[PDB]
């Protein structure tokens, strides 16, 4: 219940915590899957598809981060947590 | 999530 936030502000910060245990380990999970997908758009000209890219369709140029979390927020991903 | 790279494509 609020007005549709704008900005590096959506997804808002609380659904995604919602998911993950601490935003200690949301920080990492989501800069791992920017990592993921930024190394799937480098050897989009030609590669071995190892690296899947981005879930969820993206934006018209969405930053690697942004199309990270906003995946997160759609339950598309699961992580597992060292120690 | 498996189910994601299966209807990924």
């Amino acid at each position: 219940g609020y007005d549709t936030p704008l900005g590096i502000t959506n997804p808002p910060i609380d659904e995604l915590l919602d998911r993950v245990s601490s935003k200690y380990a949301l920080v990492i999970y989501a800069a791992k899957r920017a990592r993921q997908i930024n190394d799937y758009y480098n050897q989009l000209g030609e590669g071995i598809l190892e690296y899947v890219g981005p879930l969820v369709e993206p934006g018209l140029q969405e930053k690697p981060l942004s199309i990270a979390l906003r995946e997160i927020h759609a339950d598309l991903l699961e992580h597992t947590e060292g120690e | 999530t498996e189910e994601a790279r299966a209807a990924a494509y």
